[PDB]
């Protein structure tokens, strides 16, 4: 238990280390989707329209 | 008495033919015919789609000329198109994509040969250019009113069939009139030919022509956009001079919907074109 | 200068764009023009006249 | 006469159909399709097209098979359903220009008006633009060669008017729009050197091959203008352009001040909320 915490903890080192490139992928992809949906809802607003009050 | 879970395969052929046919989708009633091949019970594939000449009567069984239909179909049979007709399509502008009594009567008359009788109604007139969501229609048997309406298995895709959730047409006229799911298909030749064709449709001829145009327009035209950009920057900073007073008084709650941050980030993104194209001028000057 | 406000005869008002063929000569305000049902493009203008001036 | 043309992707997807309805027979030759468009205006606009059964011979190249009744029937029915578009020309999917194309094009030169020619590739592996508009006009040559049909390259663009952009954008769901900024700019600035590298590198090798191993005059006269324009930039000493580097580098300094100052303004809300939120949530947590 005393000495096993090192090598047992290394599995948590790998499990937490593997999340770096993952959160890189999410933060680099979800903003591309943010500008995709942003331009998609932006292009809905068209110039030809009716004027009310 | 048996029913399965059918799904209509839609390629880019019928889609683009319904887009050109939607551009020719004048208020006058139009006619069209879908073709394909029936491989099994619960799948249907469309390949060949053409248009029909307009008539003063509009969508009707009398407008369908059997010698013209069979003539064009025979001319498709002598060519590399050995596919039989699978259904007929049309356009319903303005009054909604629903089917009138004449349409359900010519559908009842045209479904005597093909048991499936796929029906598609395209309406790009009031549909925005953001979505091109199209739906396929079906005819239910009048003798099935005693038993369940649609004994269709695989109820998972009904969540994808719930996207057209208009509160008047779907369940406003859902009695004796239901619909079916639609999926697509794309091979590698359409993926690379159409993908590279669209990227090239957004690119240049030699791809090196219009680069130096902006690289050298940064000194002539963009300077005006940089001065005006600084005019908007200062035009916001004149209020950002007043912001530390409110932020120095209340500090509780937000009342101004303006963020003043992402707009300036975008201004920096437009300003980084000079930095990104400076290396381009370095390459053009170098070699 | 590219996109202006139009006033239809029926009463509802709209806004349209500029067609790549025509220029800003006839695009000045005070001249009755014509529109299209699709995309609200402008083909040409409509010169005024008295119903009786003809 | 015509400065530029407009080709919609519908006809090239109809070439995808040309590659779909083959039937796995083993021929995959240069299937000729009847190109349609609007020759009324000075600019050419292709809306749609169709095909005609076209078969050649294995050994003899001068063999070509067309059809007049199928052309008049498909064009008659297509004109009956849509009279706004008429015949303009044709196009073949073969990557190489054969000699028989003067006889194939000559039929639509006699019966139809001046036909434009488009050479594309059977495999979409070419990075360049697949469409090249080749006008069928006879030009006078200075060397004295008899007047023959000459295919001059006319610039082309691939655009969609109203619906095909929406259909392509919905069917792809992978391509991105203009999206000015970091990614769309830096991708072009990264792969552009390969976009010119494959073209120039792919051309000057066979060019240098045909320099020494060439005969059957390839119009060597235009090579003088080629090397002339290549020698119109004789490695300028950059002496006069130094002040231009001071101007563009001064604009670079402007972007430096804008980035540093504006980002320093953005640091306000972050470097304030980081303190006032953490210390108040901490002092009020318990
Ligand atoms: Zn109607």
């Amino acid at each position: 238990d005393l000495y096993s915490r090192y090598k047992k903890l290394q599995q948590e080192l790998e499990f937490l280390e593997v999340q770096e490139e993952y959160i890189k992928d999410e933060q680099k992809n979800l903003k591309k989707e943010f500008l995709h949906a942003q331009e998609e809802v932006k292009r809905i607003q068209s110039i030809p329209l009716v004027i009310g009050q | 008495a048996v029913d399965t879970a059918e799904q209509v395969y839609i390629s880019s052929l019928a889609l683009l033919k319904m887009l050109k046919h939607g551009r020719a989708g004048v208020p006058m009633e139009v006619m069209g015919l879908m073709l394909g091949e029936f491989v099994d019970d619960y799948t249907v594939r469309v390949i060949d789609v053409f248009a029909m000449p307009q008539s003063g009567t509009g969508v009707s069984v009398e407008a369908v000329d059997p010698v013209f239909q069979a003539k064009m179909l025979d001319m498709l049979k002598q060519t590399g198109r050995p596919e039989m007709v699978v259904g007929w399509y049309h356009s319903h502008p303005g009054f909604g994509c629903w089917l009138s009594g004449v349409d359900i009567n010519t559908q009842q008359s045209f479904e005597a040969l093909s048991e499936r009788a796929v029906a598609v109604v395209v309406d790009p007139i009031q549909s925005v250019k953001g979505k091109v969501v199209i739906d396929a229609f079906r005819l239910i048997n009048a003798n099935m009113m005693v038993l369940g309406h649609e004994p269709r298995q695989t109820t998972s895709n009904l969540g994808h069939l719930n996207k057209p959730s208009i509160q008047a047409l779907i369940h406003g006229l859902n009695r004796h009139y239901y619909s079916i799911t639609i999926n697509y298909r794309k091979n590698e030749l359409e993926q690379k030919m159409l993908l590279n064709l669209h990227k090239k449709s957004w690119m240049e001829g030699l791809t090196l022509q219009d680069y130096s145009e902006h690289c050298k327009h940064n000194e002539s035209v963009v300077k005006e956009m940089l001065e005006l950009a600084k005019n908007y920057n200062k035009a916001v900073e004149e209020e950002d001079k007043m912001t530390p007073e409110q932020l120095a008084i209340k500090n509780v709650g937000k009342q101004d919907p303006k963020r003043h941050l992402e707009e300036h980030v975008d201004v920096l993104m437009t300003s980084n074109i000079v930095q990104c194209l400076a290396a381009m001028l370095d390459t053009v000057v170098f070699k | 200068e590219e996109k202006f406000i139009v006033k239809a005869t029926n009463g509802p008002r709209y806004v349209v764009g500029c067609r790549r063929q025509l220029d800003k000569s006839k695009l000045k305000p005070g001249t009755r023009v014509a529109l299209d049902m699709t995309t609200l493009t402008i083909m040409r203008y409509l010169p005024r006249e008295v119903d009786p001036l003809v | 006469a015509v400065q530029k043309v407009v080709v919609h992707p519908l006809v090239l997807l109809s070439v995808v159909d040309h590659f779909n309805r083959i039937g796995k027979v083993g021929n995959q030759k240069r299937v000729v399709g009847v190109l349609l468009g609007s020759w009324q205006k000075k600019v050419l606009d292709v809306s749609n097209s169709f095909a005609v059964p076209f078969d050649e011979d294995d050994k003899d190249d001068s063999v070509w098979f067309l059809d007049h009744d199928y052309l008049e029937n498909m064009y008659g029915m297509f004109k009956k359903v849509n009279a706004r578009e008429r015949i303009v020309g044709w196009y073949h999917t073969g990557p190489k220009l054969h000699k028989n194309d003067i006889a194939i094009n000559e039929l639509m030169k006699r019966y139809c008006p001046n036909s434009v020619l488009v050479i594309i590739d059977v495999k979409p592996k070419d990075l360049g633009l697949p469409t090249e508009a080749y006008i069928s006009v006879e030009e006078v040559h200075d060397d004295g060669t008899p007047t023959s049909k000459t295919f001059e390259h006319v610039t082309s663009e691939i655009g969609a008017e109203e619906a095909e952009e929406v259909g392509v954008e919905h069917l792809l769901r992978d391509i991105k729009d203009t999206t000015v900024g970091t990614l769309s700019q830096r991708i072009t600035n990264q792969v552009h050197g390969l976009k010119g590298l494959n073209s120039k590198l792919l051309d000057i090798r066979s060019y240098l091959e045909k320099v020494a191993t060439g005969k059957l005059p390839i119009n060597h006269q235009i090579i003088y203008q080629l090397q002339d324009v290549f020698n119109l930039l004789p490695d300028v000493s950059l002496q006069e352009f130094v002040k231009a580097f001071y101007l563009k580098t001064n604009d670079q300094m402007v972007v430096v001040y804008l980035a540093s100052l504006i980002r320093s303004v953005v640091a306000l809300h972050n470097l304030i909320n980081n303190k006032i939120a953490n210390r108040d949530a901490e002092k009020k947590e318990g």
